[PDB]
């Protein structure tokens, strides 16, 4: 089974003689209000071997017990607050695909290089003492981290549209009616500068015989070389606690589990930040969806949740900045259709179309038969 | 005989069938192997849109014959 | 790529307007067109005018415009907010599209509506269920804001 393989390898990474922590415990005292200055302040100066000793926490006028759920609310905190894109460090990849990446822009900051060695030692730091950050990257950024190869098809887990249009120029021919050539307009701040893949580059249309180096090129500046320095700074951070020796025995999926634990839908949230079009709060059926949705499994919850939305991954602050193709977009629920017809969904809205059933079995059913086909998580 | 169904993801499907055979058993074949629905199914060979009811051979489908496969989905 | 690609289609526009359809940037900024669309004529929504706003990504061709209504209409698949459903510009978009191809999209969706994109449930089923007051509706729309 992948769960015993994935137990087995944790067990071994953890049981090696270069990842045991020391018996003195290391005090970290930050403010909630100002976690992510204090937490800078404190980690950037820490040393390696201050770095794996035992963690204790403390929360400023704060006094409590289960020091292990406050160094969890810590980490969580923490990670909600540096990997935030309005901080300028990390992005989205897509507005209705919500997943993390590094920023271009990031790079407008003088030195970006603390802040992303600080990022990597968080990382590693969470790795480290089996506490799970709340952040959901793409698989590229899990493949660069262990030092994979990237390829075209690694597009397709960052943006859909743009994976579907250089497989496009891959199997059709290209022609000169089309004005490309080997350049790329970026637009920071206004501004918009070209970057040339090649040298001369923008003087380079490309034929039925570039479009492969095209593609090539494409690919590998959108992925690694506009990020170079930034994530040679966070991986440099990362390392500093954790060896290359003991990654490299994992793979995309395996990190991605190790780094956020396993993933789970807030029923609670997705309750509260919802609207109801024909619909009332005290409506038979509303009230059982939601019943289903709070005894139901994470896999199929996370299936439901991409039916209606069309993706599965969900904003960093839940439910309440939930974007669609135009605009934000809470999660609707409307009435419309014959009893008989299934459920249907609106995925560039963001809304579920409900007919008003009659029992909750039926309902329960019919919302299974028409979630069948999709495949999440 | 076999046929080469290419969809709009560049996937070519290499599907099983006869001449004889109706264009529901066809659709009911790929909803088989891929979940598409018969309705939401279009299916083009030689400038025409296969429509149900009708049969392979009734538009000139002949050995390795090249259609295009349209799913419609999403919104 | 994403500046003489729209360069090329201004220019193509400039050449062989089709007519009835026009379209051009907004004071100095090639990221962000203006477009005049003209009612069919064998559409309720005949001898009117509307107005499409269309900011090109930076990313273009890879990526579709994104093309939002302005004035007010009356349709199945348009809501209050102006976004247009279409699937040229979110499932079919192809690097060989050009800015035309989707004004003449849209065009003809004002033409026949797609009930299979209701981006409005009421308007989509009085469509689907009564022809004619649907038609009264968007004419008496067209009337009162299209003008």
């Amino acid at each position: 089974s992948h769960m015993d393989e994935y137990q087995r390898k944790i067990a071994y990474m953890y049981d090696r003689p270069e990842m045991a922590v020391n018996d003195a415990q290391l005090q970290l005292k930050v403010s909630r209000a100002t976690t992510f200055e204090d937490a800078y302040d404190i980690i950037s100066k820490l040393s390696v071997s201050d770095m794996k000793k035992k963690l204790l926490i403390r929360f400023r006028n704060e006094d409590g017990l289960d020091y292990g759920g406050v160094s969890r609310e810590f980490f969580y905190i923490l990670s909600h607050a540096i990997f935030n894109p309005g901080y300028s460090l990390f992005e989205y990849a897509t507005d209705d695909n919500y997943g993390l990446q590094i920023s271009p822009l990031s790079s407008v900051n003088p030195d970006f290089r603390s802040y992303f060695r600080f990022v990597g030692r968080v990382m590693g730091l969470a790795i480290y003492h089996r506490r799970y950050l709340d952040v959901q990257f793409v698989l590229p950024f899990y493949k660069r981290i262990l030092q994979k190869p990237l390829c075209l098809e690694d597009v397709k887990d960052v943006d859909e549209v743009y994976y579907e249009s250089l497989k496009w120029i891959k199997n059709n021919d290209v022609d000169e009616s089309l004005c490309l050539n080997f350049s790329v307009e970026e637009n920071r701040f206004g501004e918009s500068v070209t970057v040339d893949l090649i040298p001369n580059g923008r003087n380079i249309a490309v034929n039925n015989q570039n479009k492969m180096n095209y593609l090539k090129a494409l690919t590998e500046h959108k992925l690694v070389t506009s990020t170079e320095e930034q994530f040679n700074a966070l991986k440099g951070g990362l390392n500093e606690l954790i060896p290359d020796s003991v990654l490299q025995i994992f793979n995309e999926n395996e990190l991605d589990t190790l780094l956020n634990g396993k993933r789970d839908i807030d029923v609670q949230d997705w309750k509260r930040f919802t609207d109801y079009r024909s619909y009332t709060e005290t409506d038979d059926i509303v009230i059982w969806f939601w019943e289903l949705l709070s005894e139901w499994s994470p896999e199929k919850k996370a299936k439901l949740l991409q039916f209606a939305t069309g993706t599965s991954r969900l904003p960093l602050s839940g439910f309440k900045d939930m974007h669609g193709s135009d605009g934000p977009r809470k999660f609707t629920i409307e009435k419309v259709g014959h009893i008989s017809q299934l459920p249907k969904a609106h995925t560039c809205f963001n809304r579920l179309d409900i007919p008003p059933y009659n029992s909750k079995e039926e309902l329960e059913q019919k919302l299974t038969i028409a979630i069948q086909e999709t495949a999440g998580f | 005989m076999q046929i080469f169904v290419k969809t709009l993801t560049g996937k070519t499907i290499t599907l099983e069938v006869e001449s004889s055979d109706t264009i529901d058993n066809v659709k009911s074949k790929i909803q088989d192997k891929e979940g598409i629905p018969p309705d939401q199914q279009r299916l083009i060979f030689a400038g025409k849109q296969l429509e149900d009811g009708r049969t392979l051979s009734d538009y000139n489908i002949q050995k390795e014959s090249t259609l295009h496969l349209v799913l419609r989905l999403r919104g | 790529m994403a500046l003489k690609r729209i360069n090329r289609e201004l220019a193509d526009l400039g050449k062989d307007p089709p007519s009835s359809s026009s379209a051009g940037p907004v004071g100095d900024d090639l990221f962000h067109w203006q477009a005049t669309i003209m009612g069919p004529a064998d559409s309720p929504y005949a001898g009117g005018v509307f107005f499409l706003s269309i900011h090109f990504p930076t990313d273009y061709p890879f990526k579709p415009p994104k093309v939002n209504f302005t004035t007010r209409i009356y349709h199945p698949n348009i809501n209050s907010n102006g976004s247009i459903c279409l699937d040229i510009l979110r499932d079919q978009w192809s690097p060989a599209l050009t800015i035309s191809k989707v004004l003449l999209s849209i065009s003809s969706l004002l033409t026949d509506p797609n009930p299979d994109d209701p981006l409005v449930p009421e308007i989509a089923h009085v469509y689907k269920t009564d022809r004619s007051r649907y038609e009264l509706s968007a004419r008496e729309w067209t009337r009162k804001y299209a003008i």
